[PDB]
């Protein structure tokens, strides 16, 4: 097997998914099937998905196109607000594991209110006063440190408890965030906005309080080029610090296309890889709506491919992934007629490559995921999930398995790709057709015959029986393994009541009678051999009979022609035999007819075989 | 590896500087398949060799020698191409017409002239018969008679000894030759042609042309049961043994 213990995991999972949309069942959470094996994992990929459901669980408009929902202003503006509450609760989790050494320590003793945790969470990150904070103290605490970190948790309202206990220092501040809790999109009015920014501006761009900076144009989003270094330290902190700074429609401003545009492209994977930490990066990108970006970024490292592949799904199967139109472009590429903002993941070619690591030697995993490109075709109109199958059986050859072995005995036990399709006639044709392409007729017959195609397994059949009809049948030997096919064709041909058109049939049964002619030759039983060739009328016995069996054999098809050499010899051996042993004239008189009609006839060999017929009759007399 | 040998023609036959080697070597290749009498073998061959190959190449004794075979293997071949022709035609005779015991008065018409429309096509199967009898018979003389030392003979006796083509060249004699008079001897009898046929002892025995070294003890006593057999149809005609009236 080559899937690792977690792609295991997920492909069971996504067998799962399967199941449910293979029986019409509830379309379950895709999300929530991956997350159940990343629990499984090191807390790194837990996180990931944890962001992935916050960053997708926003309200969307069924049956819309995924370009259009990622292009409204209006979903955009909720990725924001969902990003900014995982960024704010990613780290309330930080602040606590900082007082309390494990999240379960935490929780037996109880959760404190974000006040009096952010409180023992300044005692530690600040032990002793820097000198240069402003207006006084709050309980024991810089009463803007308090603020700042409250606000990051994303406890506003115990933000502003801290301001009401200070009421007299804070100045006009108290009316103004009071409308900051009160507005929604975290924005206030352009009037009391200007009236801040303003006041900021004046005097206070540059005060000895870091966390009074902050705050204030994280609450009126300004100073955007002043990343406040001093207390955003961390990434997350920055990413959470711009996200309150961007804004919707020309100085001192930022939107979502400028920053998101702004960071990858000036700092590339270079900056935020450095560390040797690439979900930092992914942060970076999912939480920025850059999904496409993240996707194929996080799908290079060898490590995850899993886990940007899955990712990639979520986003397929929430019509928020934008799929690209053409599948000879690269992995990440931006439509020539889209903004440039915005990029396109190319997922058949994703999904292609996932699947050809482990496609070889598990082959029922593989078409789990081949189920997604169902809906997708090619430049020539091929089903791309039916053109997977039929390249995945070409290359495994596991016929009996994933499209079902048809026994000799009429049962056809159904095989993995009749759960996703009832129609299996066209991928058996097309993986019958090639492999009689590729001159395996004894395999291109048992596949044509499992999609009950006579037309095709009779033709094959026919040009693996001309060669061996005159062969002797000995055990184990490819006349017995061709004709105990044969016949086990002809009862379940005969038993359904299945036959090609008669061109083609009558061949077929033509030459099982032959194979019995010789069957019965090379055995000895000459009586028994000769009522054969006497009933299908073949070769003439009568001189009266010469004018129409001269004529048949015109339009009797060449897999019969070829071997008139041998039976004109055999039967005339036979008679040959039966005269060493009234009825001398009788033999004679077939004799002379089976040569007059070889001399009529323009056939194989016509030179030996004449000849020797002549001299086998010049001995009877 | 029929293609491989096949295959290594269209390479000498590419550069004309190596048309006398070309030759020579397919002469060399359709000499085994002659061997195994792959007539369709040794022909796909035959036409790979340039038509104008013999006039361009003009003379070493290796190079007279695989002309004058190239020309004998031509003679053997059209031997069996017009033999074939002729053989698949005495497979086709005019079938008489069926007859409709107690017919009625329709059914006695149609078969007067099924009756006169056959009493026609009989006469034209034996017209391209003999056209076909003339044109295979010369050239079963042209093999068995072959020009300036007989068949697949050598002529130029200075060459370079080529034990594996020498022999070659007498055994390619001893399974054709008894088996291209064996066919003329069934060609003259299939048409009637018996008292020819008995002077197929003189053709073979010929010190001319000493055929009679080319069969074995058994070929001949062979040879000997088909002419006695064209003898009797002669006796039924009222001739003599060898077709001389009997005054």
């Amino acid at each position: 097997s080559s899937l690792d213990n977690i792609e295991m995991a997920y492909a069971r999972q996504i067998y799962i998914y399967n199941e449910k949309i293979v029986n019409g069942h509830l379309q379950p959470n895709l999300v929530d099937l991956c997350a159940s094996v990343a629990e499984l994992d090191d807390k790194s990929i837990s996180d990931m998905w944890t962001m992935v459901k916050q960053m997708t669980d926003v309200l969307l408009t069924p049956a819309t196109d995924a370009l259009k929902n990622r292009s409204s202003v209006e979903v955009r503006m909720e990725f924001v607000r969902q990003a900014l509450a995982y960024l704010e609760q990613s780290y309330k989790n930080y602040t606590l594991v900082t007082v309390f050494g494990n999240l379960h320590q935490a929780q037996l003793g109880g959760v404190p209110g974000t006040y009096q945790l952010v409180r023992s969470f300044l005692n530690i990150k600040l032990p002793a006063p820097l000198p240069g904070l402003q207006d006084g103290e709050v309980e024991g605490h810089p009463v803007w440190a308090l603020i700042y970190y409250c606000m990051r948790c994303g406890d506003l309202l115990a933000a502003s408890q801290v301001v009401n206990r200070a009421q007299h220092q804070l100045g006009e501040f108290k009316t103004w965030f009071q409308e900051y809790m009160n507005s929604k999109d975290r924005r206030l009015s352009p009037a009391t906005e200007n009236k801040l920014r303003l006041h900021y501006r004046r005097a206070l761009r540059n005060n000895t309080d870091p966390y009074k900076r902050a705050v204030y144009c994280i609450i009126g989003r300004c100073d955007v080029t002043d990343n406040q270094s001093e207390v955003a330290d961390k990434t997350e902190d920055y990413l959470w610090l711009k996200l309150n700074q961007v804004c919707f429609d020309p100085q001192d401003r930022l939107t979502l296309s400028q920053f998101q545009k702004q960071l990858l492209e000036d700092y590339g994977e270079s900056h935020f890889t450095v560390n040797q930490q690439p979900f930092l990066y992914f942060q970076v990108l999912f939480l920025t709506a850059q999904f496409e970006a993240a996707v194929a970024f996080l799908f290079r490292m060898e490590r995850l491919r899993c886990h940007a592949v899955h990712v990639a799904l979520v986003l397929f199967e929430l019509k928020l992934l934008l799929k690209s139109s053409g599948q000879s472009a690269q992995l990440l590429s931006h439509e020539p007629g889209d903004p440039p903002c915005l990029r396109r993941l190319n997922f058949v070619r994703l999904l292609m490559l996932y699947t050809r690591k482990f496609e070889s030697t598990d082959p029922r995993e593989a078409l789990q995921y081949f189920y997604f490109l169902r809906d997708e075709k090619d430049s020539q109109g091929e089903n791309m999930f039916l053109r997977c199958v039929s390249e995945l059986v070409i290359e495994s050859r596991e016929f009996d398995m994933i499209l079902g072995k048809l026994e000799n005995d009429g049962s056809r036990k159904p095989g993995v790709i009749d759960k996703f399709t009832s129609d299996t006639k066209p991928i058996i044709n097309k993986v019958a057709s090639v492999a009689e392409n590729k001159g395996l007729f004894e395999e291109a017959a048992k596949l044509y015959d499992l999609a009950k195609n006579a037309d095709k397994v009779l033709e094959l059949m026919n040009k693996l029986l001309s060669p061996v009809v005159p062969q002797i049948s000995a055990p184990q030997s490819n006349k017995e393994r061709l004709k105990n096919m044969a016949l086990s064709i002809a009862e379940r041909y005969r038993a359904q009541g299945i036959s090609a058109n008669k061109f083609v049939d009558s061949t077929f049964y033509l030459l099982l009678d032959l194979i019995t002619f010789f069957d019965e030759y090379h055995s000895g039983h000459i009586d028994r051999a000769f009522d054969i060739i006497e009933r299908l009328k073949l070769v003439p016995l009568n001189q009266e009979s010469v004018e129409e069996r001269v004529a048949a054999f015109r339009n009797f098809s060449d897999e019969i022609r070829h071997n008139l050499s041998e039976v004109l010899l055999a039967t005339m051996n036979i008679l040959f035999t039966q005269f060493k042993r009234d009825r001398d004239s009788q033999l004679r008189s077939q004799a002379r007819t089976l040569i007059t009609f070889a001399g009529m006839i323009p056939y194989r060999t016509s030179g030996d075989t004449n000849a020797r017929l002549v001299q086998m009759e010049v001995l009877m007399n | 590896e029929d293609r491989l040998k096949i295959d290594v023609i269209d390479w000498l036959v590419f550069d004309p500087a190596q048309r006398a080697e070309a030759l020579k070597q397919g002469n060399a290749i359709m000499r085994k398949f002659l061997a195994s009498k792959k007539h369709e073998a040794a022909k796909e061959v035959f036409v790979k060799i340039p038509q104008d190959s013999i006039a361009e190449i003009y003379l070493p004794a290796e190079d007279d020698n695989a002309i004058r075979e190239h020309l004998c293997i031509r003679a053997y071949l059209e031997a069996h191409e017009t033999f074939n022709e002729w053989f698949k035609h005495m497979n086709s005779v005019p079938q008489k017409p069926a007859l409709i015991p107690q017919p009625t008065f329709t059914e006695k018409v149609a078969h007067e002239h099924k009756e006169k429309k056959y009493e026609m096509d009989f006469g034209i199967w034996k017209g391209h018969l003999d056209a076909l009898t003339a044109d295979v018979k010369e050239k079963m003389y042209n093999v068995l008679l072959f020009v300036d030392g007989g068949w697949m003979v050598d002529v130029r006796e200075d060459a370079k000894e080529d034990h594996e083509r020498t022999h070659q060249m007498v055994l390619l004699r001893k399974l054709c030759l008894p088996m291209l008079c064996f066919l003329l001897h069934t060609i003259l009898h299939s048409t009637g042609q018996y008292q020819e046929c008995l002077q197929l002892a003189d053709m073979v025995s010929s010190e001319r042309h000493k055929l009679y070294l080319v069969f074995s003890k058994e070929e001949l006593r062979k040879l000997l049961q088909k002419l006695r057999e064209s003898s009797l149809m002669l006796l039924d005609q009222g001739l003599d043994p060898l077709g001389y009236e009997i005054q």
